[PDB]
């Protein structure tokens, strides 16, 4: 029963004797007339066990009476028929075939021999001969001789030599060869060329080798001699009602084995041709490979109905095999479903009915009606409760109570789509669920279905009331922000109770209290939204944790004080004081918990809702046809629209405009004339209760109800009235493009029959995404569900040194992450203080709670170094630093907690939802440029010449506001040092030209450019004022093609003029439109140019699949000076002379534009060309936090474009997922240049860069995986077999004998036991201190 | 529909499926994940052996409920030892390395 | 179909996100009363026993 | 006979079921006002004029 | 207790804790048949073990030590 691993390994034919408990020798499979399993068959009896308990065929013995005798009439155990569930036999086969796995899966036995699988094929299709052993020195080991060509030999040898064919040859080439005298010889010669592309064709082969030396096979097992067979009641032949049977597809499979090798026995007993031999020989290997794997060698055999015959490996492999539809998931007991509806329940409630109820709670009322002497034996139990007694439903109502149910709904996307009630038995059919926690479930009342689970066990009802109760989840898990945000009929009665009105009744009479608020409400004499005096009570928490209170008048409405009898004794009273909409009670409810607790809240949001729902009734709120007003101007601003149609319509007849400045015209004007509707529509909503109070008139909010389903966010938005009101837009046919006129018609006037069809067009357009990309999400959650499986919080603090830097998001534009954002939650990294120095916050490490961060909110400080999860110093998990805050309870994280499932349900649960010059300066701030390069330019400015230099905007405080990027060669209005206001223009160039200008003063002559050559003579005859011009490299002559055009800056001697300070020579070379303004013998001074030259889901999907991007951009490897190579062959090259430095080269296209020039230094992680980059560079030159922080900045953007909020550290703990492989480059430990697991790396680093040696340890690189990649390549193989690529997985398992030691969250699934996290968290480190102790 | 017990299938041991069959409702692999994030580890043990599979420990777990001792004894799932009879059948020796 | 008084307007939190409030008078007139008919077959075969 | 939400109609923007509405009770006057000089039993030629 | 865990999860520290040893109480008083020391209320195993640990009634090592206390006066009356 207790096991510790599972391991595999290959067959031996003496092991599958051993498990077998007979040979079948017969086809047949039972007797015709009376249906008994006949001898020697593939049911028989004698082998695989009785049909029946305790008995034999004929009836000999029996009743267990006779329990260890075999039947000598018959030959049947007389034991249980549970082991025919458990009894294999095997087949004896009279030529060895074969096993397709390890021949076809890409090739574990052309690897072996290094003989190609295109050649093993046609030896063994009994096509061609190959040479076994050749004993004269003509002939070698493996050559392939053609049936003309063997009979030449047989004849100038006779004896000397062997050849065979079939798979009787392959099984002696792999019974001959010395896998250890080959681990000897690949060692040898290796050191001779270790060329790039011939070395994984050794290290596949050596890593194969040294597994057959150390795991124990051998390599004769891939050729089967003897094959198993599966037990009986694993391939049934069940009977069906009607007289009819029903067959598995393996008896047919198994039976077209049988009789192809009984045949063969009988053309070896007739001395048959070796034809016919040949032939029946290449039949059984037909026959044999369709079991194992069916249309993998040829075509499919095909039953009697043209579908293929289902095969072994189609039982294990896909989304209907063993691993994915009966161990991962299964069907489950103490269970039903019913349609949902809505409850006046609490918030841990749910309601359950009577007749469901019944039967999933049915042997918890047996075990009290057999308890309570209200029934003799438990099947008399069972006639009361069918009955349906009067005592049976005492006894389900005391059974029921305290007892925890589990709901849930599929599809579910994320963790609380599963949540615990308390039952509340109703006499109905429907379940009914809270309104509140309707947003977990995503659903609505439509007709939705959800399914209930009875916890059974003991520690099955505490986790639910402990863990998975509704009350527990209030918060997200993904983003910290509430999830029991009140809908759309509880804000409707609540903006409309916290409204004001002018003019309503009883104004400015004065209140004792809230109290008779509500007496002044319900007897009439006073209106609901209407200004009054109220003294109120207000309590806070200035003291240590105690309640202090206060007393005065405010200048409230009556409703406002009717709802502060609900607000709970610790908030102040500006909370209710205002409109009240949907996200003022969102933080309504997020104030009362961080003040009070999680006791409050539960408290407060059930009587929001109880209040909500009450006072939406007492007002009264439609939707008529008058509601939907329209502007009186709209035909006019349509007909202001429509003359200025035949404006421009007469100038294409004309012909003055084209048709490419005439459609960016007509849509430009209709996407004007669209938002004057859509703005005089809201002049005419928002306001149109023109109302008066005392006087003559004033003006106030309206009371429509359309507009307040929009001003509270009820339902809908403004971009929602606007199709109702105004003008529906613009619509877009599915080419692509635009069609030129709008549907100028609302829904209120209706539209027309080519206004119809036109929106039929984008209505299914939308409607086609989404079904087609629910299946896109469910792909991608289920990929990082698996790369992120068994990471657990395992540890409590590594200890480790810093790790991601942060920093504001403030690129392009205005801020959208502030500090307050990204660092809540986090671990300080390091000893950080303040801009006024020696401030240290931290004893190295804090939690920066709230409080912490509005102490960051008071200074200067906005770069902080916080402990990342991809710096964690943890073998085999991370540690609760190094991941801070548990975001759905809001403290430090527990040990044991699967945060890798966490992560993944977190990323791909909006993933159904989101399928779809000049710089200028814009507030007072200083300008400080960073890294910095110029030169001051030839008016009085300055010019920057440097590509790594950005715009930075710091306010009178200190910190950073805007950032820009300048390019090389532009034009600054302003200077570096300086403090100038906003609205100036301050940055300028030419969105064509791309300049090169010179930082030095000093005189230009033409020098190293002969026309003809290298130049040509081009001027502009309009000015006159011109000059040579060069040219890229596929348009100049053939001359001077070879040497580079060097323009020289040049003085009254004649010598390239420095830079100052600088002894290098610094003169621009020329590459392509590089054309000079003006002429020989003209100076430049400092910063003058010397020439002009001019010019969604699959997004998140392709970054955590590590994607290679179409045009990848180039970068440097080392510092220093580059220079040019060879000249078009190809692509050209980029010499690479640094200061210091060894001759690197590189297949590098010219015609891709550069950055540097061939006499530019450049550094080493650079960029050199433009374009995207790849995320396996950016590992490569830069470091581990580098690419880490351009993922979790580039899959942040399609999520915050969609204002869908996800935490960073759920991004960073998939990334740290896909660093998790090392390549090595030296030795001492392992091989030379093999993949390698880089928490290993550090432990054989561990062992001897510590005391037991000096240094002999190995130094590595450190790669970069996507997630379909990086969850295959595991140290478990069942952890990837359960995945995906079954027959590819377990091929190359079980040539290397690996083990699985069930450390995973998915293994443990399989096997039936605790998980390691959570609860069986505590019970597995009993084990592992077992497992040391004896 | 409800089910507390009932029919079973024939190859896996597991209940079968639908209304018709008196069958339970699937709890597929969104519903594991689930249950992973929660912490719920003795739930989720549960549902895979006495609910599902395991056939001798899903008879106790009965008797126990009316004795009144709500203890589960599970043991290896019966589609768990049917994945090792087909894996043998295809001439792969996978074991279990007992302690 | 049957078609009857309909009012546009929240009731207490019954009609809260596509829920429908229906009256007791609706059920009294039999408006939304169907009939279903169902066969049941009882087949007796031959048995070897 | 039958209370709906107003909320799901103009976020879903069927404008129908508004139209449909009050024409349904302009098509209800007309046979109340039949329904009623059908009881009070007036004439043959005064239900020819309405 | 019944509402909400809340108050409870400081009396032992986890919300993983809370669990194996609310589950090791209730197990006592369903088949072990020892008495609980709060008021029953009519109120099963389960909630009457996270009552007891609220009120401070129950640690980890009072488990430990009435368990092993138990034993020593049932290894003095065999021998």
């Amino acid at each position: 029963e207790e096991f510790d691993a599972i391991k595999i390994a290959l067959a031996s034919p003496d092991m599958i004797r051993s498990w077998s408990f007979g040979e079948v020798k017969k086809p047949e499979t039972i007797n015709y007339r009376t249906f008994k399993p006949e001898r020697d068959g593939l049911f028989c009896a004698r082998i695989f066990g009785p049909v029946k308990d305790y008995e034999c065929l004929c009836g000999k013995y029996k009743r267990l009476k006779h329990r260890g005798v075999i039947c000598e009439k018959c030959g049947v155990e007389v034991t249980q028929t549970k082991v025919r569930r458990e009894r294999m036999g095997h087949i004896e086969l009279a030529s060895p075939t074969a096993h397709i796995w390890f021949l076809k899966s890409l090739s574990r036995i052309g690897l072996l021999l290094d003989m190609p699988l295109r050649d093993i094929e046609r030896v063994l299709y009994f096509e061609s001969y190959v040479v076994i052993e050749g004993g004269m020195t003509n002939l070698e080991r493996q050559q392939i001789l053609t049936e003309e060509q063997y009979l030449d030999a047989l004849e100038e040898f006779g004896d000397e030599f062997d050849a065979k064919m079939g798979a009787e040859a392959i099984q002696a080439l792999l019974k001959s060869m010395d896998l250890e005298q080959e681990c000897e010889q690949l060692r040898e010669e290796l050191n001779e060329t270790n060329s790039e592309t011939k070395r994984k064709k050794l290290t596949k082969r050596i890593k194969l080798l040294e597994a057959f030396v150390q795991s124990g096979n051998k390599p004769e097992w891939m050729i089967l001699t003897v094959l198993p067979v599966l037990p009986p009641d694993l391939r049934p032949l069940v009977p069906l009602d009607g007289g009819r049977f029903a067959t598995s597809d393996l008896n047919d499979l198994y039976r077209r084995v049988i009789n192809r090798n009984n045949r063969l026995k009988r053309l070896l007993d007739l001395a048959a041709p070796d034809i016919i031999v040949r032939n029946e020989k290449r039949m059984l290997q037909e026959a044999v490979d369709a079991l194992l794997d069916n249309g993998r060698r040829g075509r499919a055999i095909t039953g009697s109905n043209k579908r293929p015959l289902k095969s072994l490996a189609d039982m294990i492999k896909g989304k209907q095999g063993r691993f994915r539809q009966n161990l991962l998931g299964k069907r489950v007991d103490y269970s039903g479903r019913s349609v949902i509806t809505v409850g006046y329940l609490r918030l841990h409630q749910c309601g359950l009915p009577k007749k469901m109820a019944l039967e999933l709670f049915k042997p918890f009322i047996y075990g009290k009606l057999e308890l309570r002497g209200l029934a003799t034996t438990i099947k008399a139990a069972k006639k009361m409760v069918e009955r349906e007694e009067a005592v049976v439903w005492d006894i389900l109502d005391e059974v029921i109570r305290e007892h925890p149910v589990l709901l849930n709904r599929a599809p579910t996307l994320h963790r609380l789509g599963i949540q615990a009630f308390e039952p509340v038995l109703i006499e109905g059919k429907a379940i009914q669920l809270h309104p509140l926690v309707c947003a977990a479930y995503n659903a609505d009342f439509d007709g939705d279905q959800m399914a209930v689970h009875v916890p059974l066990t003991l520690e099955a009802q505490l986790e639910a009331r402990a863990l998975m109760m509704s009350t527990n989840n209030i918060l997200s898990p993904a983003n910290g922000e509430p999830i029991i945000v009140p809908s759309q009929d509880v804000v409707l009665g609540l903006y409309y109770m916290t409204r004001d009105c002018v003019n309503a009744k009883g104004e400015g009479m004065v209140l004792t209290g809230p109290k008779e608020a509500e007496r002044l409400y319900r007897s009439g004499l006073a209106s609901l939204h209407a200004r009054v005096k109220v003294r109120i009570t207000e309590y806070e928490k200035d003291a240590n944790g105690e309640l202090v209170a206060k007393t005065s008048l405010k200048d409230t409405t009556v409703g406002r004080a009717i709802l502060w009898m609900i607000v709970p004794k610790g908030l102040p009273y500006s909370i209710v004081n205002q409109a009240l909409g949907k996200k003022a009670i969102s933080k309504m409810l997020n104030t009362c918990y961080r003040i009070l607790g999680l006791k409050p809240t539960v408290i407060f949001a059930d009587q929001i809702m109880y209040t909500g729902f009450a006072y939406a009734a007492r007002s009264g709120a439609s939707v008529g046809i008058d509601d939907m007003v329209i502007p009186e101007k709209k035909h006019e601003i349509i007909s202001e629209a429509e003359a200025e149609v035949a404006e421009i319509q007469e100038q294409f007849q004309s012909g003055l405009v084209t048709a490419g400045e005439r459609y960016n015209k007509v849509i430009d004007i209709w996407a004007a004339a669209n938002d004057r509707v859509s703005k005089a529509m809201m002049d005419n909503l928002q306001t149109e209760t023109v109302i008066n109070r005392d006087g003559q008139e004033e003006k106030q909010v309206s009371f429509n109800s359309i507009y307040m389903m929009a001003d509270s966010g009820a339902r809908g938005s403004a971009a929602q009235i606007r199709q109702l009101a105004g003008m529906r837009g613009l619509m877009a046919k599915p080419d692509g493009s635009i069609i030129e006129t709008p549907i100028t018609a609302n829904f209120r006037e209706g539209l027309n029959v080519l206004q119809y069809f036109i929106s039929t067009h984008g209505a299914r357009k939308g409607l086609a995404d989404t079904a087609l990309k629910t299946a896109n999400s469910g792909y991608l959650t289920r990929r990082l569900v698996d790369v992120a499986q068994d990471l657990v919080v395992t540890e409590d603090d590594c200890g480790t040194h810093e790790g991601i830097m942060m920093t504001p998001v403030i690129e392009g534009g205005d801020v959208k992450e502030p500090l307050r954002d990204r660092v809540l939650g986090r671990v300080t990294a390091e000893d950080v203080l303040k801009p006024g120095t020696a401030d240290i916050l931290v004893p190295r490490n804090t939690l920066l709670h709230e409080q912490w961060c509005d102490l960051l909110e008071e200074n200067s400080v906005d770069a902080v170094k916080v402990r990342s999860v991809v710096s964690c110093d943890t073998d085999f998990g991370v540690c609760a630093h190094c991941y801070g805050r548990d975001l759905a309870r809001g403290h430090i994280i527990n040990k044991g907690e699967a945060i890798g499932v966490i992560a993944a349900q977190s990323i791909g649960e909006p993933g159904t939802q989101l399928t779809m010059s000049s710089i200028q300066v814009k507030n007072k701030g200083s300008i400080k440029l960073s890294n910095v390069k110029s030169v001051v330019n030839s008016s009085g400015k300055l010019v920057i010449t440097s590509r790594n230099t950005e715009l930075k905007l710091i306010d009178e405080f200190g910190r950073t506001k805007e950032s820009y990027k300048v390019p090389y060669g532009a034009v600054l209005a302003k200077g570096d040092g300086e403090q100038v206001a906003g609205g100036e223009t301050v940055a300028n160039w030419d969105p064509h030209t791309m300049p090169v200008i010179t930082e030095v003063s000093g005189f230009v002559r033409f020098t190293d450019m002969i026309d003809g050559q290298t130049i040509t003579r081009q001027t502009d005859e309009l000015t006159g004022l011109s000059s040579l011009v060069v040219l890229d490299s596929a348009e100049r002559t053939a001359g001077g093609k070879d040497l580079r055009p060097a323009l020289k800056i040049v003085d009254a001697q004649g010598n390239d003029v420095l830079i100052p300070g600088t002894d290098m020579p610094a003169q621009y070379f020329l590459p392509g439109k590089a054309i000079v303004q003006l002429e020989d013998g003209v100076q430049i001074s400092s910063g003058d140019t010397l020439a002009r030259i001019p010019q969604g889901l699959p997004r998140v999907a392709d970054l955590f699949e590590a994607r290679r991007p179409k045009e990848p951009a180039i970068l440097a490897e080392i510092s220093g000076i580059v220079s040019f190579g060879k000249e078009t062959k190809g692509k050209r090259r980029l010499v690479i002379t640094p200061v210091d430095g060894s001759p690197y080269e590189e297949m590098i296209p010219k015609w891709r534009q550069l950055n540097v020039f061939e006499g530019e230094r450049v550094e080493r992680g650079d960029v050199i060309s433009d374009g995207p980059e790849a995320p396996h560079d950016i590992l490569r030159l830069r470091g581990v936090h580098a690419v880490t922080r351009y993922i979790v900045n580039e899959v942040q953007d399609v999520y915050r474009l969609q204002g869908v909020k996800i935490n960073d550290k759920h991004i960073e703990v998939i990334v740290r997922q896909m660093l998790r492989k090392a390549t090595i480059v030296n030795a001492g430990s392992s091989d030379f240049l093999e993949g390698e697991q880089v928490e290993y790396s550090r432990v054989k680093i561990a062992n001897r860069e510590l005391e037991a040696n000096g240094k002999v340890g190995a130094t590595y690189s450190r790669d970069l995986l996507g997630i379909t990649k990086a969850s295959l390549a595991t140290e478990s193989f069942i952890s990837a077999a359960s995945f995906q690529e079954t027959t590819r997985v377990l091929t190359e398992a079980a040539v290397a004998g690996k083990r699985d030691e069930l450390r995973g969250l998915k293994e443990n699934v399989i096997v039936g036991r605790l998980i390691p996290a959570g609860t069986g968290y505590a019970y597995h480190q009993d084990r592992m201190r077992r497992r040391a102790a004896g | 529909h409800a089910r507390s017990t009932g029919s079973y299938s024939l190859v896996t041991q597991q209940p079968l499926g639908g209304k018709a069959q008196f069958g339970g409702q699937r709890f597929g692999e969104m519903e594991v994940w689930a249950l992973e994030a929660y912490g719920a580890a003795y739930t989720l043990q549960e549902m895979l052996t006495v609910k599902s599979d395991d056939v001798n420990g899903r008879t106790k777990m009965y008797k126990n409920i009316v004795d009144g001792n709500h203890q589960m004894e599970p043991g290896m799932p019966e589609s768990f030892n049917v994945l090792l009879k087909e894996i043998r059948s295809l001439g792969i020796n996978i074991e279990l390395e007992d302690e | 179909g049957q078609n009857m008084r309909v009012a546009f307007m929240p009731w207490n939190g019954y009609n809260f996100e596509d829920s429908i409030l229906v009256s007791e008078r609706v059920v009294q007139e039999d408006r939304f009363t169907t009939i279903h008919i169902q066969e049941l077959a009882c087949v007796s075969r031959d048995t070897k026993l | 006979d039958i209370v709906l939400n107003p909320l799901g109609v103009p976020s879903r923007m069927n404008i129908g079921q508004i139209l449909e509405t009050h024409l349904g009770m302009a098509a209800k006057g007309i046979g109340d006002k039949i329904n009623a000089m059908l009881k009070q039993q007036q004439e043959v030629a005064k239900l020819r004029e309405f | 207790a019944r509402v909400t865990v809340q108050d409870a999860v400081e009396k032992i520290g986890n919300r993983f804790d809370l669990v194996l040893v609310a589950a090791r109480r209730a197990r006592q008083m369903q088949v072990g048949g020892k008495d609980p020391l709060v008021p029953e209320e009519n109120d099963k195993t389960t909630v009457i073990a996270l009552r007891e640990i609220e009120e401070g009634l129950i640690n980890n090592q009072i488990l430990d030590v009435r368990e092993r206390q138990e034993q020593q006066e049932q290894e003095a009356a065999e021998l």
